[PDB]
């Protein structure tokens, strides 16, 4: 009954009620443990039927997914505790998040963005507005591949994608280190709408730009060409947030 | 005896009960042509909510009855 | 054949006749093995085209669509959704399938006419209903509309009454200017289009015309259309415009000249809405005491005040000093 009310209330066009179903979706979920090689805590017998719920739960979170902003980066943000506290779902959520990695990032090395502002961002008639945070969604890969990689690896067909998610992750440092403002078009306000999407952009550059900065500091190991880069990507986003301010 | 059925939006239902029958069976009877699982659903009558377990018999139900249908969750 | 040889190596087992469609495995499993085996299967376009036109030669003969939209049956020593929505589930085929559903469709709009057995589009439209993504919101758009514009009054209706389920987040804005078009067009699918509009997120700018076109329209409706009309108007304002709509709802109400046990039993159902609308829309609340005490003798007005103060515990005291 519970479900049945929450997926009933997923196409409420209430801001509210979808937050409301989305945060509960999450909180169930991140509650019923699958007794198959779950990382300890912090049951129920069936283990099978918990396994199926938890799969087409993430299938309706497939749904969910696309939707307003407000619902991704609640979304984004209550993924890594879902991570923490059930591991198998792991094996689905980065896939997803891999989807909507590849919804925007672009698989030729030579192209310079790994981001498009147009799919971006929500264009629409007389207003513009945030569809998809792809620094939170970096943000909520780099957290969720760390702590794979700290916790799981160790602890113990289908691992390919993650030093996949790497090489994409080591492409979009590569690209980000040379690319410039050109590509962006950058140097933009409130007064008209392409200064709102131009600002929208600076945001999402430096967001995700910061989150590249935590990624290479976790891989490094104190190199000296990665730290290089570390200071150019920091260089990069110094001078977006002078350019904002 | 037939009964016209008034969901939400005017939408009209023609489903036949007998007399005899009971408000579980209708129901099941809403459920069999529309979908709608029993118990999400619920009914009411002169502005009177239909007790559940009763039979219609005690209501004032006659030909050509006009039930009006509500769901308490959106869309089913 | 070699759709229903990929069908029975996805472990499904079909059953025609009274039995229905046994599950080997769980619907996930189904799908993972079944999107898994297209993709690894050489000739990826060709092996999808022909998989497409052995589902369409299949699903010729009348008790082979019937069986196969019906729920399927979980076969073990969990709940069993029909096999076209594991159809639907996987991304890639849903083009095709529905392309498929609804290049059917019309050959049982004369079904419908005789059909004692079972509604063939009311449960077409069931199966449609909580979707994963919308593959293209074009396509979704022009086959509804073309079901409105061909088919009767109570398909057209079922179909209206099914589109918040069906429609995903991308088609809200245009599908409502199109309605809003047939609203302009049409007048009997009126209350059905004023419902998914309630239901349906869509701005205040567009609502404004709706709201400018049906406010006139208020003061010549029944008793029975009234009650999700006023839920659209309540349910469809801002924070200014609050007094002015509550002072013109207050002066439009026809329930002075309406007022069978019908009429009883929608009357309950109007101030079940207004229960509802007042419970959780403060602005609204206050505006209905601002408004009135503004005004400063309606029945239907009283009755309001006394669930007002019935519900709202905040405005105990506030109301109790202003009665």
């Amino acid at each position: 009954c519970l479900i049945l009310v929450l997926r009933k209330a997923m196409f409420a066009n209430q801001l509210d009620a979808r937050k409301s179903a989305v945060a509960g979706f999450l909180l169930l979920l991140k509650n019923f443990k699958v007794l198959g090689s779950l990382s300890s805590s912090q049951s129920h017998y069936n283990s099978v039927a918990n396994e199926t719920f938890c799969l087409e739960i993430m299938d309706s979170l497939r749904r969910c997914l696309s939707q307003q902003a407000d619902v991704r980066l609640m979304l984004y943000e209550g993924f890594y505790d879902v991570l923490r506290r059930n591991s198998q779902l792991a094996n689905s959520v980065m896939q997803t998040l891999l989807s909507q990695l590849k919804q925007f990032y672009e698989p030729k090395p030579d192209l310079l963005p790994p981001l498009k502002l147009e799919a971006c961002i929500l264009t629409q008639g007389d207003k513009i507005s945030l569809q998809e945070p792809l620094d939170y969604l970096l943000c909520c890969i780099q957290h969720c591949l760390a702590w794979y990689k700290n916790t799981v690896i160790p602890l113990q067909e289908e691992e390919a994608f993650y030093e996949d998610l790497d090489d994409i992750l080591e492409s979009i440092t590569n690209r980000m280190i040379k690319s410039e403002l050109e590509d962006f078009e950058l140097d933009f306000s409130q007064s008209t709408s392409i200064g709102i999407k131009n600002n929208i952009c600076a945001f999402l550059v430096m967001g995700v730009c910061e989150v590249l900065i935590e990624y290479n500091f976790s891989i490094s190991s104190f190199s000296k060409n990665r730290f290089e880069d570390i200071l150019s990507l920091f260089m990069c986003y110094k001078k977006l947030s002078d350019i904002l301010n | 005896m037939q009964i016209f059925v008034k969901t939400l939006t005017g939408k009209t239902i023609t489903l036949e009960v007998e007399p005899s029958d009971t408000i579980e069976n209708v129901k099941a009877k809403i459920q069999d042509k529309e979908g709608i699982p029993p118990d999400q659903q619920r009914l009411i009558f002169a502005g009177k909510q239909l007790e559940d377990g009763r039979t219609l018999s005690d209501y004032n139900i006659q030909k050509e009855s006009t039930l009006h249908l509500v769901l308490r969750l959106r869309g089913g | 054949s070699i759709f229903v040889k990929l069908l029975k190596i996805s472990g499904i087992i079909l059953k025609t006749g009274e039995s229905q469609n046994q599950l080997a495995v769980d619907q996930i499993a189904f799908q993972k093995k079944l999107f898994q085996t297209l993709r690894r299967h050489p000739s990826y376009p060709k092996i999808i085209e022909e998989f497409v036109s052995g589902l369409e030669s299949y699903i010729e003969d009348e008790d082979s669509f019937r069986n196969c939209l019906l729920s399927c049956e979980r076969l073990q020593d969990s709940y069993s959704k029909s096999l076209i929505k594991l159809l639907l589930g996987i991304d890639i085929l849903q083009p095709a399938i529905i392309k498929t559903l609804f290049e059917k469709l019309p050959e049982y709009f004369f079904e419908n006419k005789n059909s004692d057995e079972i509604n063939i589009p009311r449960l077409i439209v069931s199966q449609l209903k909580w979707l994963d993504r919308v593959v293209d919101g074009k396509d979704l758009t022009t086959k509804i509309m073309q079901l409105i514009s061909i088919a009767p009054e109570n398909l057209q209706h079922d179909i209206i009454t099914s589109l918040p389920e069906i429609l995903g987040d991308s088609q809200h804005a245009d599908v409502g200017k199109e309605l809003s078009d047939l609203l302009i067009e049409n007048t009997s699918l009126t209350v059905p289009i004023l419902d998914v509009l309630s239901s349906l997120r869509l701005d205040p700018n567009f609502l404004l015309k709706v709201r400018q076109l049906v406010m006139d329209k208020l003061s010549s409706i029944r008793l029975e259309d009234l009650p999700v009309i006023i839920k659209f108007i309540l349910h469809s304002v801002t924070a200014m415009d609050t007094l002015e709509v509550i002072s013109e709802l207050r002066e439009k109400l026809d329930l002075q000249h309406c007022v069978e046990s019908s009429g009883q039993s929608c009357i309950i159902l109007l101030f079940d809405v207004i229960k509802s609308a007042i419970r959780y829309e403060k602005t609204i609340s206050e505006a209905w005491i601002k408004a009135i005490e503004n005004t400063a003798h309606k029945v239907f007005d009283l009755v309001m005040l006394f669930i007002i103060y019935s519900t709202n515990t905040q405005t105990k005291k506030y109301i109790d000093r202003v009665l």
